[PDB]
Order: C-alpha cells, then structure tokens, then sequence
RNA sequence: AGGACCGAACCGACUAAUGUCGAAAAAUUAGCGGAUGACUUGUGGCUGGGGGUGAAAGGCCAAUCAAACCGGGAGAUAGCU
RNA sequence: GCUCGCCGGAAGACCAAGGGUUCCUGUCCAACGUUAAUCGGGGCAGGGUGAGUCGACCCCUAAGGCGAGGCCGAAAGGCGUAGUCGAUGGGAAACAGGUUAAUAUUCCUGUACUUGGUGUUACUGCGAAGGGGGGACGGAGAAGGCUAUGUUGGCCGGGCGACGGUUGUCCCGGUUUAAGCGUGUAGGCUGGUUUUCCAGGCAAAUCCGGAAAAUCAAGGCUGAGGCGUGAUGACGAGGCACUACGGUGCUGAAGCAACAAAUGCCCUGCUUCCAGGAAAAGCCUCUAAGCAUCAGGUAACAUCAAAUCGUACCCCAAACCGACACAGGUGGUCAGGUAGAGAAUACCAAGGCGCUUGAGAGAACUCGGGUGAAGGAACUAGGCAAAAUGGUGCCGUAACUUCGGGAGAAGGCACGCUGAUAUGUAGGUGAGGUCCCUCGCGGAUGGAGCUGAAAUCAGUCGAAGAUACCAGCUGGCUGCAACUGUUUAUUAAAAACACAGCACUGUGCAAACACGAAAGUGGACGUAUACGGUGUGACGCCUGCCCGGUGCCGGGAGGUUAAU
RNA sequence: AAUUCCUUGUCGGGUAAGUUCCGACCUGCACGAAUGGCGUAAUGAUGGCCAGGCUGUCUCCACCCGAGACUCAGUGAAAU
RNA sequence: CUUUAAUGUUUGAUGUUCUAACGUUGACCCGUAAUCCGGGUUGCGGACAGUGUCUGGUGGGUAGUUUGACUGGGGCGGUC
C-alpha cells in the first residue's frame, strides 16, 4: 500500500514554500494570519 | 495504392494499409523542421475544450510554404514526403536560386518534376497563378481568401475547387461542399488536384490506430449520467428526449452558422 | 508483422481459505488474465468544487464525495429526542 | 568457538528519493524492546563526513511557471511579448592498491587527464544577441566482431590423510592487474581535388546551398576490441616472529592457453513499418559594425587557479510512507556454480540472517497439509473446494470457417545409465609448419588442441527413468458480446463501458464547438478525403409503413404581436 | 426468448426419475428491423446443461505431521 | 371644404454608388536580437458587422420553490 503521503523535498517546496506563498497575495494573507497567530514554524521549510 | 492486409489475426482482420512506394524512406529536412507540442484537448486555462483528443505518436511540423511567394522562379521536385500533419503528402522543392521549401503535392506531381510560381506561370499542375489569369471552368487547390494570407481552401489531400464565374473583381468556386463562395481575383491559387487521393480507403483495422493517431475514445450519452450529459437516465436504455449537445444545444439538423459578415461572399448554401 | 501464442519481472484482483476488538482502517497462500503494447513505471508540471477528470460507475478529487477540506455568517433553524 | 537451518534475481552489495547522527568507542539499566538482558537503532560523554576528475553548483532547454512594455477586467486580478526560471534531458576531465572502531574514485603511494588567467617565443586578420554543420533522437527485428563473466588444462605452494584404497589420469587455494598513452583493426558512413558563377541563407560573407565544367578514381569521418607501455611496480597462496591474546611486522613462488558467452560495447549501427519519431547550449566555420605599427587568434613552453555545498548511517528496510521495532508499498545498477530453453524452479559460493517470549503435555476444537479400504459427485443452488493432466521428440488431428484459424484439437509410441557406430560422431572454434603478400591486427592448406548436440544397436538396475521443484483437465450443445482492452481504489470485471466500421447533422476558416464578464486560447500553426455532436457497433441479408403530436428546415398569402 | 402471470405452454432427446438445457409449434398479457432484427469463424478468470478422467465433497469419516487451544515462568488489553 | 396638379419645403421606408467612422486573427516599414502590442503606407469590406440601454420570442442550461388534509399494510377509491 502507497499512502497518500509520499514526502519530496522539492515538491514541498514548490508548493508550500514561502516563495510560492509570496507568488499570490492569498499567500500572504495566510503568512499574515499565521505571523498573527505568532506560530514558531511560519510555513514548511529545512 | 491500396493493399489489405491477410487475416492473420483479429485486428489485422479488417486492416486496409494505403502504401505509396514512391514516398522517401528516410529523415526529413531538418532546417524545415519545427517542433510541435500536443496540447490533449487543453487551452490556456488548462481545461479540456475539444474531447477525444489526447496522446498519439510523437510528430514533428514542417513548415510547409503555402503563399508561394517564389515568382517566376522554376524549381525542381526533389522527392515526396510524407507529413503527419497533413492528410496529404508533402513535397520537397528546390528553387534555381540554390533554396529548399515544402509544397503541397498535387496529383500529377512525381520526382524530377519542373514547377514554376508567378503571374508568368503555365497551366501545368503545381504552377500558382491567380483566379484572373487561371482560365474559367478549372480545378485548383490550396486558393487564398485574400491576398497574401497563404492559401485556405482545397488543402486536404485528393481535394479541388472549380472556377465557375468571374464577376469582375471577383471569382465565383464550387468547393468540395458544394458551397459557391465568391473571392477576390488578387488572391492566388494553385492548378490541378492534392495528391493522394486514396486517403479514404484506409480503416485503421483496431482501436489502436485511432488511439495513436491522436484520437481518444467516444462515449455516448446514453451511457452518461443525467447530472454529465442531458441524454442518459432511465433503466434499460431510455432516451425520450430529441438529440442535444451535452452543453443543451439541439443538434442533428440545426444550423450554426450566424455570422452576417461574410453571407455578403456566400451565394449558395449546402444542400 | 502481429493491440499473436505459452511463460518470468511488472501490472490487477476472477475463485477458495484464513483474518473481522486482525500482521494489515481490504491484507496473506495456491490457483488466476495481460506480459511489444489501447502496456507499465520514475521525475517535473497543467486541468480546483456545482467545478476538475472520467473506455461512464454518480466512479476518483489526500483512508472523507448525489457536490472535498479549512475559517466565518453561526450559539443557522428544529412544531423533534 | 563447533555444529543444525534460511535467503542467495536476495532475506546479497551499491546507490536515487526520503529520513537527520539512528554510524564507531567508553559508560548504565532510571523509561522503551510486546519476557529478562550485562544487550540495542534505549539514557550520558567523546570521535567521525577531507573532491578541479563523484553529484550538486554552473551554460542551454522541453512540458510548464513568472513576466518589463501591451490587451482586457468593478477592485482583486486574467492572458501574454521581449526576457528569466524550470532536470525527469544535452556540456570538461581518474583509475589501481593501502589505511581508521567509524572517510574515501575525497586521505597516502603511482601513473594521467580537462578548463581558464598571467608571462616568453614564431606567425597571422580578428570580430557577434547574426548565418551554416553538428549537437539531433521512433517502433520492431536478424547477423557478425567483441568484452564483463564462467569452465577446463599447464604452472606454482601444500597434502596423502583418524572407517576400506588414494605418489596418482589424485585432492585443496592462486593463476588479478585499472585509467591514460601509441598502433590503429572487425565493422559502419560517404566519392573526393581544383576553377568560374548565382536575384538563396530577412545586409554581407572565403561558410552552407545550387548551377557549369578539367582530373583521379580513391580519399575522408566514425569505430568496439587486441596488441606494447602504464607495470624489472601493486596485489598475490603460504610461511616466519610477537600478541593488550582482538590482532601487528617481515617475507612472498606461478600469475599462461583453449572453450562458451551475454540483456553490456561496436550500435545515436544495419534491414524493414507507418504511428514519421524534442528544443537549445558547448563545439567547427563565415563575415556586419570598429580596429588592423594596435587589439585579438593560432602553435610550443613556465606558472597560478578550478571556488561553495553533500560525502557518516538505513535506502525493498527495525532508520523512508503505513500512528508501532507493522506478514503492506518503495525507482535504478552488479547479480556467479550444477541441472535447467530460460532473470522460472531445486541445492550452493561470495555476502547476510534464525525474523525480541519460551519451557512442558500431545484433550476436544480451529488453522495448513499428508495418506485411505469399496463406491466416484450419490454432498451442494452450483464439480464451490479439492482431486487429476501438465515437458521433449514422432504419427495424427473432427464440424465450421472470414481459409488466417479451430489446433498444443481430440487421440496413439520412446525418454534412466553404460559400450560400439565415434579409443566422443556431425557441427563450432582453432595452434604450429608450409606458400604468397597491395608487408601487417593480412589471405589459402592444415588440423594439433578445446568444446560438442541428435540418432541406431546391445546390455543393464529399478514396481514407476518428463523419477525431485517447475509444469493446459478434456469434448459437445448453447445466450450474450465481433475480438484485445477498461470500469464502481475498499462487497458487483459483466451481457456493462470502450473499440475499428456505418448513417444523420453542423462548420467556408475571424469556421462550428468549449473554457473565459473580455482579451486569448484548444479546434489548428489543421481546413470539406478536414473537425464537432448524435445513434448503432466487425463481416453477409438488410434496415418495411407512418409527418398526425413534439423538435429541425423553408415559405410567406392572410390575423395577433413589445419597445418606439 | 436475458421478454411468458397462467407456465413446469404442447411434443421428442438427454437421467429410472429434468420447474434447468437442446430441437419443433405459436394461444407474441408484453419481439421486431440503426434506442437495430436475423446468422456468424475465432475470442471470454461470461450465463446454463451434458459427457470422459479424477478424486475425502459425500456414504463416513479414521490416523499422522506442524501453530494455536491445555500446564508452568515473565509482560499484559478490549468491546460491555 | 370633397376631388386633382408642376414648382420650391419637412422628411421617413426601401434600392444603387462612394469613403471619412468602424473591422481587418491581409501585405510592407519602424519601436524590435520580438508569431505580443502600438504607430505610418497600402489592399479588402464598410455605414454592413460588432458593441451599449429598452423591448417581443425561445431558453430545466442554470437558480429559488411547491407538490393540502381524513385515511383502519401502501396507493388507488371516497369526503372537505
């Protein structure tokens, strides 16, 4: 069985890294609210 | 020509192979090559626009010269190819002034062939000359809709239009579908038919033939739900309904055609 | 040459048995069909919710789908328990 | 430490993705390991990752993303040009041995290679976002030359041995050596040399292409392997001396021939097929602008630099995804010996493990199997499950049929071992000698030597010789569907879906149709032999009547008919 | 008949026994000609029936080989 | 005033021709090492097409709704 996880470093990345989430406002609108929630981890990264 | 291939199998049952000996078996000119990226139906919204579209066999374009813009330079018919692209074959000329191009070939084209584009061109087949010079009452193929555009009618392969009236300015042709269009003089034209006339006579034997072709499978309504299509529904294959389009447009015999912009060119309309 | 034949890897689950607070939130053993193609797979993207895709079953869309998930209207309303 | 068992196309070794110190040592059983534990992938401390040649990095780019200007959109924002990203691809270079408890193609020993800067020497025209060649490519299939690899023989060192014999055609282990450099062959591709001209290559060109000629007929490109050097070097069985008794130092003989042979190289090769099989950069060449006493380039030499990042460990698993130390899933590479057609199957080498509860007894009952008297489907909804055949060679193979098939139809006989044919045949490979040579990796004879099926006879042991694993049950009637194929991941694999064919209809190309407030896209860089929708579903007979009701098309005589 | 209430329609084959199956008739509730009718070689992890081998499916179960079940030592849940 | 007629006037519906609006997903040149876009010339249509407000018709494609009660198995039948 392949779970729906199947981890890659890159594509995590591309997809949720904090230049994707930059690329669109909507991005920044949830930075914004994490940054207000004060979370120690903003978004996925090494 | 035409074979049929022996039923050695189902598949190779019903396969009727259409062979042109003379075509060349060998890499094409790669200066004219171009690259072609399928698109499977997609738009640059990257939904699906056209269905049953998607996959296929790898193929590369050639720039194939339609306005044959080469006036009054004679050119040789090197060899004839065969072009994925087009339902016809193509064939590869050779200008006097040293330069390589890919026409449409027409039916009385072979190897060693001499052509000639320009205003001072005969009625041999291949010559492109316009509707005011091409005599009244003869069949020609690849003809522009205005000047310089290229050449829009009669590109399929084994396809002509006849010249039948010439209203001054204007040209009067019966196309394959037996639509009388009435166009400018100015634009241009090529003599004689497409080759490969035989196009018809393929069956592509299996489903794999079409597959590869570029051709993905049809579902009918019927079978479809009636959330997806409007046809469907009911247990033990009940239509009750006239045919529609999946997007609710009656089809089987209405017509689509609303424009008022170019009717003022249309004379005649199918029958 | 074959959307050919028998048959390994690979793909799938047609039958039986066990397992249902199981080794496993659909699994294991022997049979089972394809195995040069309409095949499969690795990597990277595109198609985003009354929308996508769909060889079409109301199937799949992160173990959830006759309309996903997350937060708000919202302490929706409930002649009901 | 010695026995017994398992994997060995893996249950072995490398990696890619994915984890982040789980890797080694010292130290402890507070908590975890489905029991204990001194043990561990557990707790604490220390050590460990060395790159011009590996990869990332970097030049270019496909699908695709972003997108200066620009178009459109209430705002947000959507599309998109020039440009920039984007490896799943193309571009330059290293191999052998040794070493730590943990690193090695990185460190040490030896031999090399690649890219640029600087300087010296001798020449010379250089010079691009520009032009040309190359880069640069599909499916299927056959042969040949090879190699990795394995078998045998000779040689070397040892042994003759606890239950019979083993100085003999006997047994044990080795017989390995790279990259680079020069020769360049097997093979593959292509006709070259010279002159003249051309509106072509969005301007030019000595470059490409084309057109004319005189000459020779060869030249040129690519190209595995083998051969010498690399290497009188490393490695090498075994022996010798000390052992914190785990281990360390010295020494070190032969290192050859034949056969078979790959899915790996010649091969991005060669022959056919239609489904016609990426792009750009590096690289060679030509010139525009500008300079040509310069600058720049070429050839030889010396020197400098090649930075930064990962290098432990697991990587078919105890370390990744499954909440677990989970009978599940995970891409690529090497993958040997015997029997075997085979990467199947049976036993093994290398290498790795006995899967983290066991000790007793041998009740019913449950799970996986083995055997069975007579009947052989009488059990059951149903031959469900079980049982049975199963391979090679030879003979033979029905009805129908689209003449291909059915068919491996069905159905009949031989398979072990030894001797002869033949002190191993046919066949394959092929030494030395002899003769030529357009003289070397050259051509004939020749068979030394090695390998080596299939078949006949005779004999012989066994109840059975395809003796183990592996390995179709068979035929007839018959509905469905032409067939192959796909579907409800996770109760339905089917007559359902799809399919090649057929018929109607729409679309003249700023086409119809669909996504989009619109731009713009797919259709299509295609075009009536083209594309969309509909219904049926190979092939043969065909597809009869009906226009009243509802759609669609054409008509306008006459009545009604909004905005204005 | 993948269609049929009456129905197991009537007749012959298959078994001694056949609501299934094959072939013949049509009294077609309620087949029918491209939401196709009629045949069709080959094909099918397709539906039904029959025949040959085979056997523990059964008459009718019996023994044996391994893991549970049972006893001991250590760890130690659940539904309710 | 009922009935008519040349001239000049308000003009509308229709037909033919022209271009100066508008279209050009036709050709050439430039911004530009640019299939985008804009500008300049030309060709082809041209007051057509297309767009904006109102308006007649079609419009289960889409969106919000309803489909009463008594009613002894259900609905039907019957009543309000």
């Amino acid at each position: 069985m392949k779970r729906t996880f199947q981890p890659s470093v890159l594509k995590r990345n591309r997809s949720h890294g904090f230049r994707a989430r930059m690329a669109t406002k909507n991005g920044r609108q949830v930075l914004a609210r994490r940054r207000a929630k004060g979370r120690a981890r903003l978004t996925v990264s090494k | 020509a035409v074979v049929k291939c022996k039923p050695t199998s189902p598949g190779r049952r019903h396969v009727v192979k259409v062979v042109n000996p003379e075509l060349h078996k060998g890499k094409p000119f790669a200066p004219l090559l171009e690259k072609n990226s399928k698109s499977g139906g997609r738009n640059n919204n990257g939904r699906i626009t056209t269905r049953h579209i998607g996959g296929g066999h790898k193929q590369a374009y050639r720039i194939v010269d339609f306005k044959r813009n080469k006036d009054g330079i004679p050119a040789v018919v090197e060899r004839l190819e065969y072009d994925p692209n087009r339902s016809a074959n193509i064939a590869l000329v050779l200008y006097k002034d040293g330069e390589r191009r890919y026409i449409l070939a027409p039916k009385g084209l072979k190897a060693g062939d001499q052509i000639q584009s320009g205003v001072d061109a005969a009625i041999k087949p291949g010559n492109t000359l316009p509707m005011r010079n091409i005599p009244v009452g003869s069949t020609v193929h690849n003809v522009e809709m205005k000047p310089g555009k290229g050449g829009q009618l009669a590109r399929s392969a084994g396809t002509y239009v006849q010249i039948v009236a010439r209203d001054g300015a204007y040209v009067t042709l019966r196309l394959r579908s037996g639509e009388m269009r009435k166009v400018e003089a100015d634009c241009r034209a090529t003599l004689g038919e497409v080759g490969n006339a035989e196009h018809m006579l393929r069956v592509l034997g299996k489903a794999g033939a079409a597959r590869w072709r570029g051709v993905r499978p049809t579902v009918r309504g019927t079978a479809m739900n009636p959330v997806d299509h409007p046809h469907g529904g009911g247990e033990g294959r009940n239509f009750g309904k006239h045919p529609v389009t999946p997007w609710g447009v009656q089809t089987k015999g209405k017509k689509t055609r609303s424009n008022k912009r170019t009717d003022k060119f249309i004379v005649r309309r199918r029958s």
